[PDB]
């Protein structure tokens, strides 16, 4: 709804595409670093609005990089857990889009009932229904409620046959086939060098993932399969979608089942918030939690990029520490910036509904996109 | 008493076509796991005359760089051809019996095309007079499959009468007869109706009153489709003492087919523009051929040919 | 580990080859799609019927912000300005002044509704639990200046909500 | 008065097939269009209030500001508001379109959408529940209820 | 559930049972309880008004027999 | 079987008092379940729960006619209910407030108020601050 | 769920899976909205002693 794009049309071929981005810029970089480290938070909340948990997952990442510390094992595995919870809502957000902008509405209604019932295990887990802010630098801001985990599990029970369904309508229906196949075509040099990440490489064959080339969290402890394509094009990504759709639902399961007890959030007060009863019955406490939810704490002088595989790619941020408890400067690496640079190149020699199928497995966020 | 049954006719249609909007808003709902409108009435048996009357009383936005005269002219034509092809459909008496009823309905589809051009030139703008080019163009291709296939199908029946239909029909069906036509004919229809997976204009400047009158023309034309369907292939029959079990019979299988419509439209994405092109000139049209001649031939080879009379 | 989502040939044998050319002419994937639709349309749909029933929610939910009290009734807020040293959106405005009795009160407590972001960043920093996020999220208004509260409207709306603010203080408070 | 009583009953006769139909235009521009989508989601389903789930410019009546409005935007915003046809009302959803939000004091932040489109609705919250949104609209539809457009039109 | 859509497909039934009942009917009423000829030929249409000229109340469907002749 | 569905119905519509029950409660209400009384506020709203719905319509409200001083037996709003029963309705608990009473205070309201936007009574932000700086008040004494 | 045994098996035929073990919609098998109260673990530097900042 925050696009613009001028296109130059060759009777009904088209000829050049270019997207005139910047509907939805804001000058986040510039208010992060107005901001203190604790504050920039839901800066990253509210960069990709899919992938929320991932975005604030990738910032902890940086942070703790910078601060040299380590969250604890629990709060790795639900870190884990939730990333891969949002990586499902990522991958329905983006197959229903896809499917509604090209005619399908009904897999659209089901996935979002679905995506309903993750919003509920969000705002049990946080008290905010999409922008959570619950991954935090040190571990995780509080501790998951009694019962969370069984219903998880019934989700993940009920989830099967739900992605069932929604191939039933789409995977072998020749409409599909004929709106997908062999449009977007781009080959692995292409895709590489425009700058491509995750779904897109998969696609043109490239066998790369971040999740289990540079493993971060507890991401080295589960097992899963990366689905790689063999044409490159929107029905091959669309395939990789569903199979990592699959495959999160596997992970998902492991985190369950291998879900170790423990604390929530490093035990270091000078970084992470000391509990309640403890900053009201002690004094170093009390002080600590005064100067960290007032001046916040400062992070050694240095400069970091740190990348995670989110659900849209590699998302990064290049994070520079002067020494100071707010960050000099902050980057933000979006998958959908160069996807979207590259739009143009796709979109050679086709028309405007292959212009918008290319655009819908691309899967832009003009949020990411813009920043 | 003939003004009676014109207006007996005319307006039963109108009220059929909200209503068939309020059903299909419903069944989408129900097949998309919502429940659809059922706050302005009970169980949502107000939301026709709701937004009968919002559209009424809603502002219109008529252009100024524009024909006023073809800009009126064209939702009165599509309403009144609409309106005009439910006179010789036979339920089980037509109201005007015509010797050639098929040629009829033929002529007045191909001039309702007219009033998709003379919108899409009226409001003087480029990309709806390309948008309406290019539904003229899909409309035309479909209007002469329809014509072939409607060729074909008659050589069973012998006239052009669509009460010799229902006599012809009057043992077995002509699906059971000829279901590759049906299949053929099903399709075309939905794409000349332009409902999904052929709604490629809809996947704008008419607002308020005049869009309301589209509306309803386009609707009436779904309707009438489906009932000459159940007609031309879903033969009901009929009892001369006590016509109104073939009423009955024909309003279900009319009713059965625009759920079908409504069913295929919510289940089936859209087709590309040339994708549908290339479905019918080299899909469609090839086997319509084949199949006109197989329904040429087989009345001969079998010494079955229907009586003119 | 790594699989292949797209990469498998069909048979060419006759008999495979009458099956896919059976599916061409005969519509059985569209078919397929038309019994799942069926299927969804005969399942029970999943809308409650709001407003006389509500989505379910936590104790741990953020809404309209509200300011509390003491069981003896003084306002538990001591003018501290956490609230304002932590807000990410900058939507607090606090000023302070010693009281009549010579107690450490706010005099100005304004909370910018259309500014703040509901992150909840202002009750993790209380250190006396004076600012809470209610449970309340109903409070739709015709008017910007509607959503500009003030130390009133704020009191006003502890006072109103303590009884559900209390219980899931009580209900959530063993996890912070 | 007969003609009191008539002009109040044609008022009420007008405002209810306005306050039962809508056709709002969605104006997704950020987060806040996800909740937009889960209020159309089976769940709440706009649909069965008479909100229809999405309408063209030209046939809509409430235009729904949900989402970060920009300099570089504003101005779009306001060629469909003018597009709009009469009668049209504005629900403001979310922070960012009540007024500045996360990103009041940005360079290329417009601080309210009211600064640009009158606002007949703002709903709080970022994003807003999809309760809070359906109840938003709800009170816009009372509001619609109260309009006495015929009884002032009489009383000139 | 799924049966409230049948009022809106009875609404429908309704609407579209009134043409073709209505045809009927006022075919029969205008007809003295008969189905209208259906003069589809000039041979019908001859029949049709050597009925009205034999019937002299310049109606074709006062049909007249054995006890007209004699 | 069909017969068993016709007679649910039937039973519904005895379960409400009649005729004009049923027809009140479908036409203020758009739906026409029955479920037990769980209790009901001192504004007029009977709060009713049916465990054999699926989550989210298991527990209901039909609210008031009349609340305050408005008329709301067409106009009824999610605000017109107190904040217990408002805990129990939203299901952050499954303890009805008449098993678990809300803890008694001097200052909590009484009287429940909905969404009061568009009306008289609706809040005004002022200055809650005194003036900061005193101007100088000229003697009323003429010099000459 | 309250379904009909001929729509139960209409919609297991249409469908083509059995539909009553996996239902979109959550019949008592959640958890109930009220739970015991926790006690949450502490931390490793929950020392008394031998826990001095300089070394962690
Ligand atoms: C102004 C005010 C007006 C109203 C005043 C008040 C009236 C009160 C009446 C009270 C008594 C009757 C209540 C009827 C239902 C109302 C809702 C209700 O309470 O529901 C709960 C009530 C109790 O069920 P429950 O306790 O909720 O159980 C939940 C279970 O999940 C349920 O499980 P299930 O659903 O799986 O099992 C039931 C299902 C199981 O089904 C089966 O076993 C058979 C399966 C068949 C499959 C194919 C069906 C069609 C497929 C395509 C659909 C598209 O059976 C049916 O659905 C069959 C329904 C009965 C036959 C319908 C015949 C009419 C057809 C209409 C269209 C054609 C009309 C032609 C004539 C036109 C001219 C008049 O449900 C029923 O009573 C359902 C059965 C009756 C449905 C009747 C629907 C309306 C028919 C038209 C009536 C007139 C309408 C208005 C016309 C215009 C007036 C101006
Ligand atoms: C905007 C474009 C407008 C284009 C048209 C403008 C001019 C319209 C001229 C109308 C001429 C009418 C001719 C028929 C006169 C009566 C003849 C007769 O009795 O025929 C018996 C025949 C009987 O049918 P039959 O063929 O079965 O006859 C054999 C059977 N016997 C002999 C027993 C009767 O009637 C017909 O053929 C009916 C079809 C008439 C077709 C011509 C009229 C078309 C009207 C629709 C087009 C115009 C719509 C305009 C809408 C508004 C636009 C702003
Ligand atoms: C939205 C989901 C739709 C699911 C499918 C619904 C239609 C079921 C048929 C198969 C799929 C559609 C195929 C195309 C259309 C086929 C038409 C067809 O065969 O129709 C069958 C019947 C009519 O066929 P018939 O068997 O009655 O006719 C006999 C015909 N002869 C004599 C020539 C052999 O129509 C229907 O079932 C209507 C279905 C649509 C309407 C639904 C609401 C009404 C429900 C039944 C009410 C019964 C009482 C009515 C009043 C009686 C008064 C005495
Ligand atoms: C098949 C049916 C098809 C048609 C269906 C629709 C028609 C039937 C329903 C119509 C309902 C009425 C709608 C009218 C429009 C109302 C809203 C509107 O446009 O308001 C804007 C205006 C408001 O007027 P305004 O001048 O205040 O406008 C404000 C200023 N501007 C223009 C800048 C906004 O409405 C009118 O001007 C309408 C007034 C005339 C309508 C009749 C009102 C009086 C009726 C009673 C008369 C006396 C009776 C007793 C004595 C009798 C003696 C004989
Ligand atoms: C063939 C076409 C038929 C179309 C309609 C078919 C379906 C009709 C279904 C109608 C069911 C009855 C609806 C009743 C709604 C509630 C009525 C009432 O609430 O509204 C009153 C005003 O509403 C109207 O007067 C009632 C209209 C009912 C419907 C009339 C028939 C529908 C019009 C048909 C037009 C067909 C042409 C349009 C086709 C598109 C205001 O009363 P109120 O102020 O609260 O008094 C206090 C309430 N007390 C008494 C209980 C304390
Ligand atoms: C094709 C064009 C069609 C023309 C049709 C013309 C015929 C007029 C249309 C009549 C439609 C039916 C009347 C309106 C139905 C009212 C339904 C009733 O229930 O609404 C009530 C509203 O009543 C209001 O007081 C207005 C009554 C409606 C207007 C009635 C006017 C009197 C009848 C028409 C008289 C026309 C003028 C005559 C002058 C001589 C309460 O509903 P609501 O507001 O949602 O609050 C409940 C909200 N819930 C559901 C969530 C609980
Ligand atoms: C992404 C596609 C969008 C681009 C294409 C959209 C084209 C829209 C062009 C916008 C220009 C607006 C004029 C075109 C529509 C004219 C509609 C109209 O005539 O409305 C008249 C009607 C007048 O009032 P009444 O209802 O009659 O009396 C009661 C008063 N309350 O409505 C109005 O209020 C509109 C009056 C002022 C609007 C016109 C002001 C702008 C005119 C400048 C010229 C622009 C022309 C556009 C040229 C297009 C090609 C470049
Ligand atoms: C009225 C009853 C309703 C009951 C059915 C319920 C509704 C079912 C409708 C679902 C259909 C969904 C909408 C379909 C839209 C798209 C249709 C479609 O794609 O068909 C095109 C299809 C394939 O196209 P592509 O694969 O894309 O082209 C690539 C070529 N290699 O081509 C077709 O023409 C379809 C075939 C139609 C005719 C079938 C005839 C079968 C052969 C007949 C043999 C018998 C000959 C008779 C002689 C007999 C001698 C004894
Ligand atoms: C920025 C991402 C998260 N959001 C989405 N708006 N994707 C998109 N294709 N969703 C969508 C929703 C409704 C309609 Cl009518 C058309 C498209
Ligand atoms: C496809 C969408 C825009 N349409 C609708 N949900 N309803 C509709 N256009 N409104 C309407 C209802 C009745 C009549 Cl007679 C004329 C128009
Ligand atoms: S919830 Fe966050 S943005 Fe809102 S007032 Fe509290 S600290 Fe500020
Ligand atoms: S943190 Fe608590 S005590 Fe401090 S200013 Fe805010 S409400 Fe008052
Ligand atoms: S108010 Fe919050 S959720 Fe809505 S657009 Fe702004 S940042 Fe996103």
């Amino acid at each position: 709804g925050v696009l613009r794009l001028v296109m130059e049309l060759s009777g009904e071929m088209v000829r050049k595409c270019d997207p005139h981005i910047g509907l939805l810029h804001r000058g986040t970089e510039k208010l992060i670093e107005y901001k203190t480290y604790l504050q920039a938070l839901p800066y990253f909340d509210r960069l990709d609005y899919v992938s929320m948990m991932c975005n604030e997952q990738a910032y902890s990442l940086a942070v703790e990089k910078l601060l040299n510390i380590q969250p604890p094992p629990r709060a790795q595995w639900i870190r884990v857990l939730f990333g891969e919870i949002t990586r499902l809502l990522n991958h329905i957000m983006a197959v229903t889009t896809h499917a509604l902008d090209i005619g399908a509405m009904t897999p659209f209604f089901w996935m979002f009932e679905e995506r309903e019932k993750m919003f509920e295990f969000y705002e049990r887990v946080s008290g905010a229904r999409m922008h959570a802010a619950y991954i935090r630098p040190g571990g995780v801001h509080q501790d998951l409620p009694l019962g969370l985990l069984d219903d998880i599990y019934e989700f993940s029970k009920n989830f099967s046959f739900r992605i069932d369904e929604l191939e039933e309508m789409l995977t072998n229906n020749r409409i599909w086939r004929n709106r997908t196949v062999d449009i977007g075509v781009v080959t692995a040099e292409d895709a590489l060098n425009y700058g491509f990440s995750g779904v897109m490489l998969r696609g043109s064959g490239i066998q790369w993932d971040l999740r289990k080339t540079q493993p971060y969290d507890v991401y080295d402890q589960v097992e899963f399969d990366v689905p790689i394509g063999s044409r490159g094009d929107c029905y091959d990504r669309y395939l990789c979608r569903v199979e990592e759709m699959r495959q999160s639902l596997r992970i998902i399961s492991q985190c369950l089942n291998k879900m170790p007890p423990g604390e929530i959030k490093v035990d270091d007060a000078k970084v992470s918030p000391p509990k309640r009863a403890e900053m009201k019955t002690s004094m170093e406490s009390l002080i600590h939690h005064f100067k960290l939810y007032t001046e916040g704490y400062q992070v050694p002088p240095g400069a970091t990029y740190t990348a995670i595989e989110a659900p849209k790619g590699e998302f990064g941020v290049y994070l520079v520490s002067d020494g100071s408890s707010r960050p000099y400067r902050c980057k933000i690496k979006a998958p959908g910036f160069a996807h979207l640079a590259g739009l143009d190149k796709m979109s050679k020699g086709h028309m405007l509904a292959d212009v918008v199928a290319i655009i819908g497995t691309q899967d832009i966020v003009f949020g990411e996109v813009d920043r | 008493m003939f003004m009676i049954n014109i207006l007996s006719l005319i307006i039963p249609i109108l009220l059929a076509v909200a209503f068939l909007t309020l059903v299909e808003r419903k069944v989408l709902g129900y097949m998309q796991l919502r429940k659809g409108p059922n706050v302005v009435g009970p169980y949502g048996l107000l939301q026709p005359i709701a937004d009968a009357l919002k559209l009424f009383t809603k502002e219109p936005l008529r252009p100024a760089t524009s024909s006023i005269s073809m800009f009126i002219i064209a939702p009165i034509l599509a309403l009144s051809l609409a309106l005009t092809m439910w006179v010789p459909l036979p339920m089980p008496y037509p109201l005007i019996n015509m010797n050639l009823g098929v040629l009829f309905m033929l002529a007045m589809s191909s001039l309702a095309v007219y009033s998709i051009l003379w919108s899409g030139w009226a409001s003087n703008s480029k990309y709806a007079l390309i948008g309406a080019l290019r539904a003229v163009a899909q409309t035309i291709s479909y209007e002469v499959t329809l014509a072939i296939i409607l060729l074909s199908v008659l050589l069973m029946n012998g006239s052009y009468t669509l009460s010799t239909l229902i006599t012809t029909q009057e043992h077995i069906w002509m699906i059971f007869t000829s279901w590759p036509l049906a299949m053929m004919w099903f399709i075309s229809t939905l794409a000349e109706t332009n409902r999904a997976p052929f709604d490629l204009t809809e996947g704008v400047e008419y607002a308020a009153g005049p869009f309301a009158m589209f509306f309803m023309a386009e609707y009436a034309n779904i309707i009438m489709m489906n009932a000459f369907t159940a007609i031309l292939f879903l033969g009901a029959s009929h009892d001369p003492h006590t016509p109104e079990l073939y009423t009955i019979n024909f309003v279900l299988k009319t009713l059965a087919l625009t759920i079908t419509f409504l069913w295929i439209r919510a289940s089936y994405p859209r087709f590309r523009y040339d994708q549908l092109m290339h479905l019918l000139w080299k899909s469609f049209l090839p086997l319509t051929l084949a199949l006109c001649m197989w329904h040429i031939s087989l009345p001969i080879m079998t010494a079955s040919i229907p009586p003119q009379s | 580990t790594y699989k292949f989502v797209n990469m498998r040939e069909p048979s060419m044998d006759m008999k495979s080859v009458t099956d896919r050319a059976a599916q061409t002419l005969l519509w059985t994937e569209l078919v397929r799609g038309l019994g799942m639709t069926l299927s969804y349309l005969f399942r029970e749909p999943a809308t409650i019927n709001y407003p006389f029933e509500k989505g379910p929610l936590s104790p741990r939910f953020r809404g309209e912000h509200a300011l509390r009290r003491y069981p003896s009734g003084e306002e538990r807020c001591i003018a501290c300005k956490l609230c304002e040293a932590v807000c990410p959106a900058q939507a607090i405005t606090i000023e302070a002044e010693p009281r009549a009795d010579g107690s450490r009160r706010t005099t100005r407590y304004d909370i910018d509704m259309t500014k703040c972001i509901y992150c909840g960043f202002c009750q993790e920093a209380c250190p006396v639990d004076a600012i809470v996020e209610g449970p309340n999220f109903e409070f739709s208004t015709e008017t910007h200046e509607e959503l500009l509260y003030n130390k009133e409207k704020l009191l006003n709306n502890g006072d109103k909500w303590e009884a559900e603010i209390a219980a899931n203080i009580q209900a959530d408070y063993l996890y912070r | 008065s007969r003609g009191e009583y008539v002009v109040a009953k044609l008022d009420d006769l007008v405002n209810w097939a306005r306050r039962s139909s809508l056709w709002p235009m969605t104006f997704g521009l950020a987060c806040c269009a996800v909740e937009m989508m889960h209020m159309a989601a089976p769940r709440y389903d706009m649909d069965r209030f008479g909100v229809v789930f999405r309408a063209s410019p030209r046939q809509s009546d409430v235009m729904i500001v949900a989402g970060t409005l920009t300099n570089k935007m504003a101005p779009a915003l306001r060629k469909v508001y003018d597009q709009m046809p009469e009668p049209r009302y504005v629900v403001s959803m979310g922070s960012c379109a009540n007024g500045g939000g996360y990103y009041h004091y940005s360079y290329s932040v417009v601080r309210g959408c009211d600064r640009i489109v009158p606002v007949d609705i703002y709903v709080p919250g970022c994003p807003p529940t999809a309760e809070a949104l359906l109840y938003g609209i709800l009170q816009l539809q009372r509001k619609i209820k109260r309009e006495k457009r015929l009884r002032i039109w009489y009383r000139r | 559930m799924w049966f409230e859509i049948l009022p809106g497909i009875a609404v429908m039934a309704a609407c579209l049972f009134i043409p073709g009942m209505a045809t009927a009917h006022i075919h029969k009423f205008t007809n003295g309880g008969k189905e209208k000829r259906v003069a589809h030929f000039s041979y019908q249409w001859n029949l049709m008004e050597r009925d009205r000229c034999i019937s002299g109340v310049n109606r074709y469907h006062v049909t007249k027999g054995l006890e007209n002749i004699d | 079987e069909l017969v068993q569905v016709l007679r649910r119905g039937l039973q519904q519509v005895s379960g409400h008092g009649g005729l004009r029950g049923y027809l009140r409660v479908l036409f203020r209400a758009n739906d026409v379940r029955v479920g037990t009384l769980v209790g009901e506020d001192k504004y007029g709203n009977k709060y009713y729960e049916d465990n054999k719905q699926f989550f989210g319509r298991h527990r209901w409200v039909i609210y008031t006619t009349e609340m305050n001083g408005r008329d709301t037996f067409w106009d009824v709003d999610g605000s017109m209910v107190p904040p217990e029963w408002h805990r129990w309705l939203h299901c952050m608990t499954d303890d009805p407030p008449t098993t678990k009473p809300p803890t008694a205070r001097k200052y909590i309201w009484t009287n429940h108020k909905f969404n009061v936007s568009g009306t008289p009574q609706q809040y005004v932000p002022y200055s809650t601050t005194r003036k900061k700086i005193q101007e100088w008040v000229p003697p009323s004494t003429p010099y000459k | 769920a309250s379904a009909t045994r001929v729509i139960q098996l209409l919609r297991n035929w249409a469908s083509g899976r059995d539909l009553q073990a996996k239902l979109q919609l959550r019949y008592q098998e959640i958890s109930k909205r009220t739970q015991p109260p926790p006690k949450l673990p502490v931390g490793p530097s929950h020392k008394l002693s031998n826990n001095y900042y300089c070394t962690r």
